[PDB]
RNA sequence: UUGAACAGAGAGCAUUUCCGGCAGCAGAGAUUUCAGCUGUU
């Protein structure tokens, strides 16, 4: 049967350790053993999931002794032969016939992925290529998954080809996650930022294009918000319009989030990207107005692209010029929108450069404070 | 293909060529051999379990002064428990019988008291009250059926105990055994035929004629499946059903043989006789190895146990000896060591049933346990180091359950063996016949060797040759001519009487020229 | 004092859990198994009556059968389940053997269909649809070879044209037909031999060795060039198509009527011949054959390989089919039905598991390659056993008793009483000869697989 | 042994644990059980003295057909048989060897004897009252239940005197005297 | 039928390339670990 056929595998290693001074045969009798209850339990009817983690277990503890007496018995740090290499092969087995067994053990497909990688010398790229092609075609709408592929291709190869594959094949099978898509921003500004960098090195060292733009990031986004908003509309279907209003602040959210990725993006064209999705904004969407939809979503755009005039430069190096120019394009907001909307985004504006300035610098420190607290007030 | 310690029990033994095919094939089948035994060999890493032993730490320490109360008080609890002693004062003596599992227990008194348990559960499967003498029971290949030697005819019970048959073709049996593999049931008792009945189709296989008056022992041969027979006039005759003379006499004891045991390995047999004599023989090669002689009392019974410890009854008392079945002479069993000699085998075991007589012995099959029936019913001694640990699952499981049971029975029924492949040597099934050619004879040698015999005629080749050296006395014409019949006159009798006068003549001129 | 007992703990045998199979401990000591010789050999023996039971080899016939019967049995080599039948009313049908049931019938010709193949085409101006259409060539009496296309439902790739493609027309009849198995040629026989194209309408080249009639054609499937032909003066003559030439001539002492080649080998072929034999021949050396199969009564009227090449197939006029291992000259199962006729076309499926056979009472049937073997896929616990009762079988198949049981077969009364009278037919030339030997010192010890022969053209 | 499977079948036709051919249909055990014979060895004492009737009877029959030692000796064993009571009749000499059966010899046995008398609702009733010690066949009380009834003696098989069963019947019919101990 | 450029697969074959010794530097990860660098063997 299957597990006297597996003991008989397990027997050329307890006649490598026995060669060596390592293990005496009444020990290897008392793993073969254990080994023997496991392997039964494996391949016998009622098996869980939790019987293979505890033989995965006491093969790694089994490693771990045997590393110690070969530590001190024949003070060498591995031996040249089988023993060293076979406990390892041994544990991917079990993980492989675990996750053959139980696909749909998301925690034991993990285990089996950090362990792979955990043994990172005799291991190989194509083995952990193959993992996730069998955990990918049994789990496609697993977002985590396609975005720890495409994290290990890149830290580890630094393969942006395949990372870029990976994640538009996951955006195919996922269009509806908004993670996946933001994952997909992150990487191709990671990529632009590290092409710029690069540049700098090389220009360093020695003695535009929309790629440094950003511009693929930006139709990321452009076809981001239309698919999310198609599919949450799917996934949700006068009460149309009501819907649509409820889309609109959905991705509204999601695009404010974009931003604040775009403010961690220092390095990064902030204003640019910035611009283009306040652009995108400005133009209507969902078959109405977005000022006369959501006028406290639109004065809160106002707002934001006010305050990120001057938010990128620093409060101690800030210009009074460029604190006057959006001074004065809060005033003409404030005379385009209604009283109670103008007095609002006073009230924001003033904060805002209160908690930029007046917290930063004193009056008496600053002699522009002073005028700064004077527009305060007038505000 | 790593050479191994243990490799010489999974050894088989056996009884240069141009052709380029064979010679890969016998080089393919050598290949073959040589790593499937040295693959048998590596699998003692994956047996579970290990035998027991009584080991003495000082030099005062002996292990025949080890007391049964000492012992169950040191071994664990299960143990101890199966140790069990049944106070059966009515009906004895009781002659007891195990399952080859060991998971059922077979006595039978003297008075009709036949019962069938499951000793280790302490469940009862069957009791007769017979009223009638009841000298031996056996189980059949399960402890589905046994077989009863009532007083004059062998009756065979199912589980519960009701009589299925009544086998008038047995007459006063007093010995009942049974061989597993081809369900046959052999019987031996007062009239001095051993006869072999087939359980599973009912007929009759053997009635074999012993001609030494009543049997006075039997054993089996657990490897070969031969029936050791011990007679009154101290001989041990061996048997086959397909023979009707026995295959091998022994003369072992000088008078009656007692007792016969046979070691699971077939190789070794122990005998005791009424000479006080206990002897201990080769089988395969037919010698004996060691005779003790002048025990204090006749040895009753023998019994040999799976490990080799070999137990000896006499009357009330029960001793065994350890290693005492190999070749050499340091292994004779005996009682003292004089002033501590290492060299002598001073016994590994003995217990004293006082007041009593033990009736029969049988060593618990994968327990270290001796079981002992006697006048007042059973007991159970610990021997440590007795039964074998590991056994196989295949063969024999006593941890079987009842659909287990059930697939084995036709599983085994399936392949139940003939009674005719029962030899002497189990590896005879597959030979080549012994009046047959050594080498293989083609179309061409076969004609040629037909053209040789019509030539030999001719070339007068059939009758001896004149040989003037050799005496008329022992020559060969003479004694051809003497053992021909005397009336009849043939051709060849004639050309033989001719050249034997030729030879007689020239033997007589080279005498009268010397003379 | 140490004393140390068998423990068992119940944990390790009897499972906790019920759901669990209970723990098998094995040892593999000779002690505990006794009886090897005699068990395997008992087991073997309960194989070899298993095998009897189970012999079972009729799978089934191929629709309504022709009208008529069926002479031109012709493979598909490229597809499992696809067979061509010819019969001798002119009528030529395309199966397919899954459903039993046939794609088309034509009423091709109007005299016997002396020969069938199954072709891929290949024209200069067009490709052929081979996934959707198969292609049959067919030769007749009348003088013509036809080319057909028949509608396949194998694919669904798609939501033509089923019949007369190209006509080749001739000067004489035509007795066989063979294509060629990687160009567009193919060669049919009747008084010449001819290599043709499926481009040209005539003849492209003249093959014919002497003036004499040519009955069966097989190009080598390995070796695609060699193609080999029998005659009716007892003449095998081989051709090669890169010399364009007959390579070598034999000629034996009767008529050989079905070749095969090897397809693992590419320079042995089968000869079906009217001696009631067949013999295994190697190119190179035709002075002598490699072996002689010898089990049928009456002429041998078509052989055919596995596609392994470890056995032939032989039909035959005595109503029967046989067939044989390579290695030995006598046959291992014979096949018969009173219902069957003469067998005149026998062929060996792509599967190597099942046996095509047409009759002269106008039926194709189907026959298990084993009679005993079954075609469902197999658990892992009944391959192993039944891969274990095969190597018993062979091991002990040199016994009494197995070997009585396993060379039973119920044998018609005609072929058996044919039997004993050829038995004491070669006994008596067995006595003549042995008188000659005896009244001639020196006489020369011709070989049974010399026998044959009568010449070769090319001296060795 | 559980059910056979069809290939197992053909491979195991002769296999039987509980039907053997020398057991000869368990006629001996039927026999019994239909007259409750305790004792296992009465079938086959009966079955001997029967076999002995048969062989005296096939020796009478190869004597020649007009011989007076045959007619006397077959009128004298059918005139012996009968009186104790194993033939029915004296007609025929086939009976000699159609009509001695061991059922026929235990038909003779006293509980058999006193179920056909009435005295006894079943032959096992009539053993446990034999053993209990209510029967007896003239002035002597018989607690065998093999005890084997003649022709003659079946005109003493009654109850023994103080016995429950006799007073209870005679309670029955009200015609219970105590004076004569009933 | 062949050539060239491109995109690959992990799926075959070869290696008489290098690495699974040691010392030291430095980085990163979860006090240890990890690969890498510089020497040496």
């Amino acid at each position: 049967s299957k597990t006297r056929y597996y003991l008989e595998q397990c027997i050329p290693e307890m006649d490598d350790l026995v060669e060596k001074g390592l293990f005496t045969k009444n020990e290897v009798s008392l793993i073969m053993k254990k080994r023997t209850d496991f392997e039964h339990r494996l391949n016998s009817r009622g098996s869980s999931i939790n019987d293979y983690i505890k033989y995965i277990n006491y093969e790694s503890n089994v490693n771990k002794l045997r590393a110690k007496r070969c530590k001190r018995i024949l003070q060498v740090k591995k031996t040249n032969s089988l023993s060293d290499w076979s406990i390892q092969q041994r544990i991917g087995f079990i993980y492989q016939r675990g996750t053959n067994k139980f696909p749909q053990d998301l925690k034991f497909w993990a285990m089996y992925l950090n362990y792979m990688k955990a043994r990172g010398n005799q291991t190989s790229y194509k083995k952990i290529h193959n993992i996730y092609n069998q955990l990918l075609k049994l789990h496609p709408t697993n977002v985590d998954i396609w975005i720890s592929c495409a994290k290990y291709e890149y830290e580890v190869h630094a393969n942006f080809k395949s990372c870029r594959n990976i994640f538009q094949n996951g955006l195919r099978f996922n269009p509806d996650v908004p993670k996946l898509w933001y994952e997909y921003v992150k990487f191709e500004l990671n990529f632009i930022t590290k092409l710029i960098n690069r540049r700098k090195v090389m220009g360093l060292i020695n003695e535009t294009n929309p790629a440094l733009r950003g511009d693929i990031a930006l139709t990321i986004f452009d076809v981001c918000m239309k698919t999310l908003g198609k599919h949450y509309i799917n996934k949700h279907k006068k009460m149309n319009i009501e819907l649509n209003k409820e889309t609109l602040n959905y991705l509204f959210s999601e695009s404010l989030r974009y931003i604040k990725l775009f403010d961690e993006f220092l390095d990064l064209e902030r204003d640019y990207l910035i611009n283009h999705v306040l652009q995108f904004w400005k133009n209507d969407m969902y078959d109405l107005s977005l000022r006369k939809d959501l006028p406290e979503l639109y004065l809160k755009t106002v707002m934001i692209d006010i305050t990120l005039n001057i938010r990128y430069m620093p409060v101690e190096k800030l210009d009074i010029d460029q604190l006057q120019l959006s001074v004065k394009k809060y005033f003409a907001y404030i005379s385009k929108l209604d009283s109670a909307s103008v007095k609002s985004l006073k009230n924001e504006y003033r904060s805002y450069l209160q908690d930029n300035y007046l917290k930063k610098m004193n009056a008496e420190d600053d002699p522009r404070y002073k005028i700064l607290d004077l527009i305060i007030s007038k505000l | 293909i790593k050479e191994r310690e243990n490799q010489n029990k999974f050894e088989r033994s056996t009884y240069q060529t141009k052709d380029k095919k064979l010679r890969a094939g016998l080089k393919k089948i050598d290949e073959q051999y040589k790593k499937a035994v040295s693959s048998a060999a590596a699998t003692d890493y994956l047996l579970p379990e290990s035998n027991g032993y009584l080991e003495p730490e000082n030099e005062l320490e002996k292990t025949f002064k080890v007391q049964q109360s000492e012992i169950k008080s040191s071994v664990d609890v299960s143990t101890a428990n199966k140790a069990l002693d049944l106070s059966l004062k009515e009906f004895g003596p009781y002659h007891i019988k195990y399952a080859k599992n060991g998971t059922h227990l077979l006595i039978t008194g003297r008075k009709g008291h036949v019962a069938s348990m499951d000793w280790r559960k302490g469940q009862l499967r069957a009791e007769l009250f017979l009223n009638e003498t009841c000298h031996s029971a056996t189980y059949l290949q399960n402890e589905q059926y046994f077989a009863v030697a009532q007083k004059k005819y062998t009756f065979i019970y199912d589980h519960e105990g009701t009589e299925l048959h009544r086998l008038k073709q047995h007459i006063e049996a007093r010995h009942l055994d049974f061989l597993p593999y081809h369900y046959l049931l052999v019987t031996a008792g007062e009239t001095g035929w051993l006869k072999y009945h087939d359980v599973s189709t009912g007929q009759l296989v053997s009635e074999l004629r012993t001609k030494a008056g009543p049997t006075m022992a039997m054993a089996q041969n657990p490897w070969n499946a031969v029936m050791h027979l011990g007679h009154s006039n101290g001989t041990v005759s061996l048997w086959s059903p397909s023979m009707p003379e026995p295959l091998v006499k022994l003369l072992s004891a000088r008078g009656p043989v007692n007792s016969i045991a046979i070691d699971r390995s077939g190789y070794y047999m122990a005998t005791t006789g009424a000479d006080r004599s206990m002897k201990i023989w080769d089988i395969r090669n037919f010698k004996q190895l060691h005779s003790v002689e002048s025990l204090p009392t006749p040895g009753t019974n023998v019994s040999i146990s799976d490990t080799g410890l070999l137990a000896l009854s006499r009357g009330p008392h029960v001793t065994l000896w350890k290693d005492a079945l190999k070749l050499s002479g340091d292994s004779k069993p005996c009682f003292g060591s004089m002033g501590g000699n290492p060299h002598r085998n001073t016994p590994y075991m003995s217990h004293l049933f006082a007041g009593n007589k033990v009736e029969n012995l049988g060593f618990v099959p994968f327990e270290d346990l001796l079981g002992v029936g006697h006048q007042t019913g059973i007991t159970n001694l610990i021997v440590p180091g007795a039964g074998e640990a590991n056994y196989d699952a295949l063969e024999l499981n006593p941890f079987e359950t009842k659909k287990q049971r059930q697939e084995q029975e036709v599983r085994t029924l399936l392949n139940k063996l003939p009674a005719d492949t029962i030899t002497l040597d189990p590896n005879s099934i597959g030979s080549v016949d012994k009046r047959s050619s050594t080498i293989r004879l083609n179309a061409k040698d076969l004609a040629q060797t037909t053209m040789d015999a019509n030539n030999k005629a001719k070339t007068n080749s059939d009758i001896p040759d004149v040989k003037p050296d050799v005496k008329g006395k022992n020559s060969g014409l003479r004694s051809f001519l003497r053992k021909k019949t005397q009336n009849v006159i043939d051709e060849r009798k004639l050309r033989v009487q001719k050249q034997l006068d030729k030879e007689k003549n020239i033997r007589k001129r080279n005498h009268q020229i010397k003379q | 004092m140490k004393i140390k007992t068998i423990k068992r703990s119940a944990d390790d045998y009897v499972p906790v859990k019920s759901t669990q199979e209970s723990q098998m401990p094995r040892n593999l000591n000779p002690e505990l198994h006794p009886f090897e010789r005699a068990r395997e050999y008992t087991k073997a023996l309960n194989a070899t009556k298993l095998e009897r039971m189970f012999a079972k080899p009729f799978v089934g016939q191929l629709g309504y059968g022709h009208r008529d019967g069926v002479y031109a049995i012709a493979k598909n080599y490229g597809s499992l389940n696809k067979l061509a039948t010819g019969s001798a009313d002119g009528v030529i049908k395309y199966w397919n053997m899954s459903t039993r049931e046939e794609f088309v019938s034509f009423k091709a010709h109007y005299g016997l269909v002396t020969g069938l193949c199954v072709t891929q085409p290949r024209f200069h101006d067009k490709k052929p649809d081979l996934k959707s259409q198969n292609f049959m060539l067919s030769c007749s009496d009348d003088k013509t070879v036809k080319l057909w296309s028949i509608n396949v439902d194998d694919y669904s790739n798609k939501n033509n044209e089923e019949g007369l493609i190209r006509t080749f027309d001739g000067e004489s009849a035509f007795q066989g037909i063979d294509s060629h198995r990687e160009n567009s040629t193919f060669a049919t026989g009747g008084a010449k031999i001819h290599l043709w194209d499926v481009n040209r309408l005539k003849p492209v080249s003249d093959l014919s060795w002497g003036a004499d009639n040519i009955t069966s054609l097989k190009f080598n499937q390995n070796e695609t060039d060699i193609l080999a032909s029998t005659g009716s003066d007892n003449s095998i003559v081989l051709y090669d198509l890169r010399t364009n030439s007959p390579t070598q001539k034999i000629v034996q002492t009767m008529r050989t009527n079905a070749i095969c080649w090897n397809p693992m080998e590419a320079f042995n072929f089968v000869t079906a011949n009217e001696d009631h034999n067949a013999y295994y021949y190697d190119m190179r050396n035709l002075s002598r054959s490699l072996n002689v199969f010898k089990d049928h009564v009456s002429a041998v009227m078509d052989v055919d390989f596995s596609p392994t090449g470890d056995e032939i197939v032989t039909g035959s006029y005595d109503k029967s089919i046989r067939i044989y291992k390579t290695n030995h000259g006598h046959s291992r199962e014979i096949y018969h039905t009173k219902r069957m006729q003469h067998v005149f076309q026998v062929k060996y499926s792509m599967d190597s598991k099942y046996i095509i056979s047409g009759s002269d009472d106008g039926n194709v049937r189907l026959w298990r390659s084993k009679a005993w073997e079954r075609s469902n896929v197999k658990t892992t616990r009944e391959k192993n056993k039944l891969e274990y009762d095969e190597k018993l079988k062979e091991r002990f198949r040199h016994m009494p008793e197995i070997k009585r049981i396993s060379r039973h077969r119920h044998v018609p009364q005609v072929i058996k009483k044919a039997q004993e009278i050829k038995n004491i037919e070669l006994s008596s030339i067995k006595r003549r000869e042995a008188n000659e030997r005896r009244t001639r010192k020196d006489m020369p010890y011709i070989s049974e697989r010399k026998k044959q022969i009568v010449g070769t053209v090319h001296k060795y | 042994v559980r059910k056979l499977k069809h290939h197992e079948q053909k491979l195991l036709k002769k296999v039987d644990f509980l039907e053997w051919k020398q057991d000869q249909g368990h006629r001996d055990t039927q026999v019994m059980r239909t007259y409750h014979i305790q004792n296992r060895e009465d079938y086959h004492k009966y079955n001997r003295i029967c076999g002995d009737i048969r062989r005296l009877a096939n020796k009478l029959s190869l004597l020649p057909p007009t011989d007076p030692f045959r007619r006397k000796h077959e009128q004298l064993l059918l005139d012996k048989l009968y009186a104790m009571g194993v033939l029915t009749t004296k007609s025929k000499i086939s009976d000699l060897e159609n009509k001695v059966t061991v059922s026929a010899i235990c038909r003779r046995r006293l509980p058999v004897i006193m179920h056909r008398l009435k005295m006894a609702e079943t032959i096992q009733d009539a053993v446990k009252f034999i053993e209990q010690g209510h029967v007896r066949v003239g002035p002597n009380l018989i607690n065998d239940p093999a005890y084997l009834v003649t022709r003659n003696m079946e005109d003493y098989v009654t109850w023994v005197d103080n016995s429950k069963i006799k007073k209870t019947l005679l309670r029955y019919r009200n015609q219970i005297d105590d004076f004569d101990f009933s």
